[PDB]
């Protein structure tokens, strides 16, 4: 199930999420919600869970790149004022 | 294997 | 130590902060500034900091009401055009 | 006890 | 939820957090985390957030001290060399 | 109430 949410930053100064990323001996797993703050713009939503995976972040896809870079990527758009919107892929 | 990355 | 503020909220959106509340079962608590998210009205006032305790708003008075309704309030006001004024006390060191 | 109540 | 954090007191050499004491008519709350301040080791970590409850810092529990004996306790552990230990128990919600 | 303690 791969759901979009869309982000207001107005309303909140960081997103809230911890970020966990599985590895295995080739290289890389991807990259996942570890943990939920509240207090942040995801529980403000609250459609976004713990163990969720996240397949990209404002049309940027992270579905090739090695986990640091895709969290580079993550931090350089957190890092700008502007919605924001992840795609991610619900833990069944 | 897993590591905590950054929050954000 | 209290203080006062009008906040034009033709420049801006919503207020900036969050709120916490403590049981005042028969407690007494009340709410709280949790944090004040940079530029929201309440940033560039800068005259409010975490943990002040909020005692009225534009009229309204907080001290005798459950947590939720004031909070109730906030919202209601926050989301209708017009100045907004709190009035909410320091923290004290 | 404290909890997050909202933002506005 | 739990949580327990390790900060590097190397690179940082202070928290950066303010430390607001609940207190009632049994005074009893604990202590929380106000603010966090740029600059600091805890932002430098991104777990902590204002409101969170500080449990326990490098093995001392303050559960049951009062709040200015935590505190007095907090302070001087920082005021020492060595990583710094922190456990919280994070804000809740719903109403 | 609540009552700043220290900042470290």
């Amino acid at each position: 199930m791969i759901i979009t949410v869309t982000l207001n930053m107005e309303k909140y100064n960081f997103l809230g999420i911890s970020i966990v990323g599985q590895s295995n001996e080739r290289g890389d797993g991807g990259i996942y919600i570890g943990s939920i703050m509240k207090g942040g713009a995801v529980a403000a939503d609250g459609r976004i869970e713990p163990g969720d995976m996240l397949l990209q972040v404002n049309d940027i896809n992270f579905e090739n790149m090695s986990n640091d870079d895709a969290v580079r990527v993550l931090r350089d758009i957190v890092h700008k004022p502007g919605p924001i919107v992840l795609t991610v892929a619900k833990l069944e | 294997s897993l590591k905590l990355m950054t929050t954000v």
